[PDB]
C-alpha cells in the first residue's frame, strides 16, 4: 500500500495565537517541509525532487504560498459561523495511491477536532454525516468556487500520479534498501508468582517486514506476542516480542528473526538460565 | 475527541554500560497536538533532545519520537515525561534494560 501524501496541521489555540505546518510523506518516511519563512519547499532527500523541473517546482511553490495563507486566515474568519471554538485544530491530507505498481486512487479530507469532517471527491467537497450541520455549511462554502476545485481535482488527479511515480523512481537506492537488524534477550516484567516474562528485542531492520517467534526447536510458540514496530531515527525499526513461562520451563527456550536482509541466515539467540 | 498519548521507551542498542547509545521516546495516539516532552536523566531534563516533525495516523492522532544519544550506567536513570491535556498529573515511563 505505497502512497505518497502532504499534510496539514493547523492548530487555532486563542484569539491572537495559531500555527501552520505543512510536510510531504512517502508513507512512515517525510521527504518534504513547507519553510513558510522563505516561502519554499525543502527536499530532505537529494530524490525528493522526483522528476519534476525546477520550473514545476517553483509553480508548486507558488500554489503552495497562495494557498497555505489563504486557508489559514479562511479558517479564522469562518471560524465564528462555522462555530469552531477556540481552542481547536484541523488536519488535512492529500495525496494518491498505488496498488500492484499503478495509481489505484488519489484522496483529500479534512478533520476537524481530531474526527472526519469533510472530504473532496468527484470533483466537490462533501460532509461526512455526523460532524453535522457544520459540515454541511463549511463544503457550501468550498463548493463556491469552481475555478479553485478544478484546480485541486488537476493536482490530486494529475500532478500527483506523476509525481509519486517519480519519486519511487529516483528514490530507488534508499527504498529498495536492506540493513540487517541486530538481536537481543532480556527479561521483562513478572506476570506474577513462578513466572516469567522473556523479551527478544529486534532493533535497526529495514524494510518493515519482519518474523519473530519464540521456539522450543522447531516448535513455534503461540503465547508469542509482539509489540507496535516503533521507529528509530536513523530509519530503521525496533520491535519486542514477549513470551510469558512458568519459571521452571524456561531451558531450551529459543528466538529466531527472519527479514528480507539476511539472505537466509536467521538470528537464533538462546535463552541461558544457568 | 480527546485521545490520550501512548508512550514507549527504548534504546537503539542492547545496553552496555559505558557505551554510547540512543534512547528514544515514542509518543503516540494523542489529541490535541500540543505536548510537552522531556527525556530524563536522574529525573532531570536532558538539554539537547531531537524530535521528528509532527505528523498523524490514518485516525488522525498524533504522533512524535523524541530521542538522544546517551551512555548506560549501573547508577544513571533514564526516563520519559509527558505532559498533556488528557493527563491529570504528568506522565513518567522509565527505560529499564530487564523490563
Ligand atoms: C510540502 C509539500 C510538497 C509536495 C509536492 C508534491 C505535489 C503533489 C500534489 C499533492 C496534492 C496535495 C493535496 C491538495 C489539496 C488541495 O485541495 C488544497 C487546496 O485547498 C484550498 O482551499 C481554499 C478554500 O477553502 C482555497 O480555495 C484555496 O485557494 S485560494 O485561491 O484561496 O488560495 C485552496 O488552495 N491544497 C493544496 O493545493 C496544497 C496546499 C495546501 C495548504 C493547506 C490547505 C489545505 C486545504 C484546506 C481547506 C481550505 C480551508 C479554506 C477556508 C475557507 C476559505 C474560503
Ligand atoms: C461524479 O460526477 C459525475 C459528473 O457529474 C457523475 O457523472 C454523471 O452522472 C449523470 C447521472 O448518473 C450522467 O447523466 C452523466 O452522463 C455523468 N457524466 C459523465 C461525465 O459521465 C457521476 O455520477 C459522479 N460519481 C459519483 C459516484 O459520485
Ligand atoms: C515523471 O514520471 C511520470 C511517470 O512515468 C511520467 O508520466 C508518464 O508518462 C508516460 C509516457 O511518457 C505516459 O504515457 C503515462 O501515461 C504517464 N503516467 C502517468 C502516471 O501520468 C511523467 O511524464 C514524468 N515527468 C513529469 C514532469 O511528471
Ligand atoms: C494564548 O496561548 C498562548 C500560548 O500558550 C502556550 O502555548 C500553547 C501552545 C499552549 O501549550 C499553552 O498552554 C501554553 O501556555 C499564551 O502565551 C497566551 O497567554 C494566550 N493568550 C490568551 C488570549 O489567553
Ligand atoms: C519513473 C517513470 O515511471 C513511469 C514510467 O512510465 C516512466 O517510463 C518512468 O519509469
Amino acid at each position: 500500500p505505497l502512497s505518497f501524501h502532504v499534510i496539514w496541521i493547523a492548530s487555532f489555540y486563542n484569539h491572537s495565537w495559531k500555527q501552520n505546518l505543512v510536510s510531504g510523506w512517502l508513507s512512515d518516511l517525510q521527504t518534504h517541509t513547507w519553510d513558510s519563512n522563505s516561502s519554499t519547499i525543502v527536499f530532505l532527500w537529494p530524490w525528493s525532487r522526483g522528476n519534476f523541473s525546477n520550473e514545476e517546482w517553483k509553480e508548486l511553490e507558488t500554489l503552495f504560498r497562495i494557498r497555505t495563507i489563504r486557508s489559514f486566515e479562511g479558517i479564522r474568519r469562518y471560524a465564528h459561523e462555522l462555530q469552531f471554538e477556540y481552542p481547536f485544530e484541523i488536519q488535512v491530507t492529500g495525496g494518491c495511491e498505488l496498488h500492484s505498481g499503478k495509481v489505484s486512487g488519489s484522496f483529500l479530507q479534512l478533520a476537524y477536532q481530531g474526527s472526519d469532517f469533510v472530504s473532496f471527491q468527484n470533483n466537490s467537497w462533501l460532509p461526512y454525516p455526523v460532524a453535522g450541520n457544520m459540515a454541511k455549511h463549511f463544503c457550501k462554502v468550498l463548493n463556491q468556487n469552481q475555478h479553485e476545485n478544478d484546480i485541486t481535482h488537476n493536482l490530486l488527479s494529475d500532478t500527483c500520479p506523476r509525481f509519486i511515480l517519480g519519486l519511487l523512481d529516483a528514490g530507488k537506492a534508499h527504498l529498495q534498501r536492506q540493513v540487517k537488524p541486530e538481536a537481543w534477550l532480556s527479561h521483562g516484567p513478572s506476570p506474577g508468582p513462578g513466572h516469567l516474562q522473556l523479551v527478544c528485542h529486534v532493533s535497526g531492520f529495514y524494510p518493515k517486514p519482519v518474523w519473530v517467534m519464540w521456539m522450543r526447536g522447531e516448535q513455534e510458540q503461540q503465547g508469542t506476542q509482539r509489540g507496535d514496530i516503533l521507529p528509530s531515527a536513523d530509519g530503521t525499526w525496533y520491535l519486542r516480542a514477549t513470551l510469558e513461562v512458568a519459571a521452571g520451563e524456561a531451558a531450551d527456550l529459543s528466538c529466531r528473526v527472519k527479514h528480507s536482509s539476511l539472505e537466509g541466515q536467521d538470528i537464533v539467540l538462546y535463552w541461558h538460565h544457568h | 475527541i480527546q485521545r490520550t498519548p501512548k508512550i514507549q521507551v527504548y534504546s537503539r542498542h542492547p545496553a552496555e554500560n559505558g557505551k554510547s547509545n540512543f534512547l528514544n521516546c515514542y509518543v503516540s495516539g494523542f489529541h490535541p497536538s500540543d505536548i510537552e516532552v522531556d527525556l530524563l536523566k536522574n529525573g532531570e531534563r536532558i538539554e539537547k533532545v531531537e524530535h521528528s516533525d509532527l505528523s498523524f495516523s490514518k485516525d488522525w492522532s498524533f504522533y512524535l519520537l523524541y530521542y538522544t544519544e546517551f551512555t548506560p550506567t549501573e547508577k544513571d536513570e533514564y526516563a520519559c515525561r509527558v505532559n498533556h491535556v488528557t493527563l491529570s498529573q504528568p506522565k513518567i515511563v522509565k527505560w529499564d534494560r530487564d523490563m
